C-alpha cells in the first residue's frame, strides 16, 4: 500500500549565488520503501553528472553553489511497485545582492572661473543584481563644488 | 628553487623568485586590464547614460501628468499629485529591478483616481471611500482603459528593466576578466617566460613567440570557452534593441480619455453608486560599437602575446629554461558562463 499524502514536501527557497541549500523530502508511508527521485522542472537530475549536486540516503538534495545548479521548480517523486506519487514542487530561485563599485575619478570643473562642478560615479555592478536581487542602497553620483 | 629550473648556477634566491612571481601576477593583470579597458569604459558610459536618461524620462512624464491634471482637472488636485507620484515612483522602482507588479500599479492608480472623480466632479458633497474603490472594479467604470495602459506600459518596462540588467551584468563579467586568478602552474610558467631569464644573468633576452603561444593557450583554455556565450550575449542584445519614452509620455492623454469615458456615463453611474453606497540612436550606436568586440575572448591570448615583449622570429630567444637558437615546441569562469547563460535565456525570451 502506497499513500497519496507526502510525509514532508520540499520547500521553495531563496539562496544567494554562493549559498548552499538542502531540499528535504520524506516520501509517503509504503511497503516497500519508496524510491525518491528528484526532478528539476519535470526532468530528472543526474547526481553523477555534477559535483555540486548529490543524492543522499535520507532523500535530500544538497546544492553547495547556486552557480552549477541555478533556479527551477524542483519536485520530489516517490516510486514504488504499487504506483508513483508526486510531491509539491519547490520554487527555488537564486537571488544576487547588489554591490557597490569603487569611486571613479573627479571630473574637471566645467566652469573655468568661479563655481565649478566635480563628479564621481558609483555603479551597481560589483556584483550586479540578478533574478530580482536587491538593488544597491544609497546614491550613485557624487558632486562637489570647486573653485578654479 | 620551485620555479626557475636551475641548469647552471643562478643569481636569484627563492624570495627573489616569489618577487618575480608577484610581478608576473601584476603584469598579467595590467595586460588584461589594458585589453578590457576600452570595452569596460564603453559599457560603463552607456549604462550610466541610459540609467540617467530613463530617470529623466520618468520624471518628465510624472511632471507632464501633474501639469495636465493642474490644467484640466483642478478639482482632482492635490490628491491627483499623490497617486501620480506613487505610480511613477513604482514605475522607477520596477525599472531598477525591484519586485513591482505593473497590473497592481495601474489598478491602484484607478482605485485612487475614481473616488475623487466621484466626490469632486460627479457628486459634489472619507468613510465611504472604500465602497467607491470597490465599485470602480465591480462596475468596470473605466472600461478597457486600465488593461490598455497595463499592456502598453508592462511591455516597455520589462524590456527596459532587462536591458539595464544586461548592461550591468556585461560590466560585471568584463570587470571579472582582468581580475581572473589563474592556476599556480600558470603563475610559474609566466614567471619563467618573463623573468626567469634574469636569474640566469640575461639582461635583454625576450621569450619566444611560440613559447608565449603554448603558455597562453595553456592557462586560457577555460577563458576561451566563454567566447560562445559572449557572442550569444552580443547577438541577443542586438535581438532586444530591435519604445518606453512614447508610452510614458502619452500616459497623460490616455488617462484624460479614460476620465472623459467615465464622465460620459455619469447619469447612471451617480444614481447606481448613491444607491449602492535620441534614445534609439544611442542603442543603435551602442550595438554597432559592441559588435566590434565580439572576438574579445578569442583574441585575448593573441593580445597578451602581441603586447608582451616576445621574440616573434623565434631566434635567440628564451624558452622558459635556457637561451635557444630556435624554439622546439574554472570556478570564476563557471560563474561567468552561468550568468551569461542566464542573461542570454532572459534576452532571447523577450524575443
Ligand atoms: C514554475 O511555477 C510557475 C508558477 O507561476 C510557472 O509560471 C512556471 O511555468 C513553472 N516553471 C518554470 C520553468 O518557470
Ligand atoms: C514642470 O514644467 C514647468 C515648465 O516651465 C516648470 O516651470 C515646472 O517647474 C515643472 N515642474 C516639475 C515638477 O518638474
Ligand atoms: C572592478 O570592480 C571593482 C570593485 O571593487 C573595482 O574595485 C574595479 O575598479 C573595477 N574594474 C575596473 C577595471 O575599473
Ligand atoms: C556599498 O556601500 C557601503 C560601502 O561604502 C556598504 O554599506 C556596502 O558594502 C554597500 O554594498
Amino acid at each position: 500500500y502506497l499513500r497519496k499524502n507526502f510525509e514532508q514536501d520540499p520547500q521553495g527557497r531563496e539562496v544567494p549565488i554562493e549559498g548552499m541549500i538542502v531540499l528535504h523530502c520524506r516520501p509517503p508511508e509504503g511497503v516497500p520503501a519508496a524510491e525518491v527521485e528528484w526532478l528539476k522542472n519535470e526532468e530528472p537530475i543526474d547526481s553523477e553528472q555534477d559535483e555540486n549536486i548529490d543524492t543522499r540516503a535520507d532523500h535530500n538534495l544538497i546544492i553547495r553553489q547556486a552557480r552549477l545548479s541555478d533556479s527551477g521548480n524542483y519536485t520530489c517523486m516517490a516510486a514504488n511497485i504499487v504506483a508513483k506519487r508526486r510531491s509539491l514542487s519547490a520554487t527555488v530561485v537564486v537571488y544576487v545582492n547588489g554591490g557597490w563599485s569603487s569611486w571613479t575619478e573627479w571630473s574637471a570643473c566645467n566652469v573655468r572661473c568661479g563655481r565649478g562642478w566635480q563628479k564621481r560615479s558609483r555603479t551597481c555592478t560589483n556584483p550586479a543584481p540578478l533574478n530580482g536581487g536587491a538593488f544597491c542602497e544609497g546614491m550613485s553620483v557624487q558632486k562637489i563644488t570647486c573653485t578654479a | 628553487l620551485q620555479v626557475c629550473l636551475p641548469k647552471g648556477p643562478t643569481c636569484c634566491s627563492r624570495k627573489m623568485e616569489e618577487k618575480y612571481q608577484l610581478t608576473a601576477r601584476l603584469n598579467m593583470e595590467q595586460l588584461l586590464q589594458s585589453a578590457s579597458m576600452e570595452l569596460k569604459f564603453l559599457i560603463i558610459q552607456n549604462a550610466a547614460v541610459f540609467q540617467e536618461a530613463f530617470e529623466i524620462v520618468v520624471r518628465h512624464a510624472k511632471n507632464y501628468t501633474n501639469a495636465m491634471f493642474k490644467n484640466n482637472y483642478p478639482s482632482l488636485t492635490p490628491q491627483a499629485f499623490e497617486f501620480v507620484g506613487e505610480f511613477f515612483t513604482d514605475v522607477s522602482l520596477y525599472i531598477l529591478g525591484s519586485d513591482i507588479n505593473v497590473d497592481d500599479m495601474v489598478n491602484e492608480l484607478f482605485d485612487s483616481l475614481f473616488p475623487v472623480i466621484y466626490t469632486q466632479m460627479m457628486n459634489p458633497g472619507l468613510d465611504i471611500n472604500e465602497c467607491l474603490r470597490g465599485a470602480r472594479r465591480d462596475l468596470k467604470v473605466f472600461g478597457s482603459f486600465p488593461k490598455l495602459i497595463m499592456t502598453q506600459v508592462s511591455k516597455s518596462l520589462q524590456v527596459t528593466r532587462i536591458f539595464l540588467q544586461a548592461l550591468n551584468l556585461g560590466i560585471e563579467v568584463i570587470n571579472t576578466t582582468d581580475h581572473l586568478k589563474f592556476s599556480k602552474d600558470c603563475g610559474r610558467m609566466l614567471t619563467r617566460m618573463w623573468y626567469c631569464s634574469y636569474c640566469q644573468g640575461l639582461m635583454m633576452v625576450k621569450p619566444c613567440g611560440g613559447y608565449c603561444n603554448v603558455v597562453m593557450q595553456g592557462c586560457m583554455a577555460g577563458v576561451v570557452e566563454i567566447d560562445k556565450y559572449w557572442r550569444e550575449y552580443i547577438l541577443s542584445l542586438e535581438e532586444l534593441v530591435n519604445d518606453m519614452e512614447n508610452v510614458l509620455l502619452g500616459l497623460f492623454s490616455t488617462i484624460h480619455d479614460s476620465i472623459q469615458y467615465v464622465q460620459k456615463n455619469g447619469g447612471k453611474l451617480t444614481t447606481t453608486i448613491g444607491k449602492l453606497c535620441t534614445l534609439s540612436s544611442r542603442r543603435r550606436e551602442l550595438i554597432q560599437k559592441l559588435k566590434s568586440f565580439i572576438n574579445f575572448y578569442s583574441a585575448l591570448p593573441g593580445y597578451i602575446c602581441s603586447h608582451s615583449p616576445v621574440a616573434e622570429n623565434d631566434t635567440l630567444c628564451w624558452n622558459g629554461q635556457e637561451l635557444v637558437e630556435r624554439y622546439s615546441q574554472e570556478p570564476v569562469v563557471s560563474q561567468i558562463i552561468d550568468k551569461l547563460k542566464h542573461i542570454n535565456q532572459l534576452l532571447r525570451t523577450m524575443s
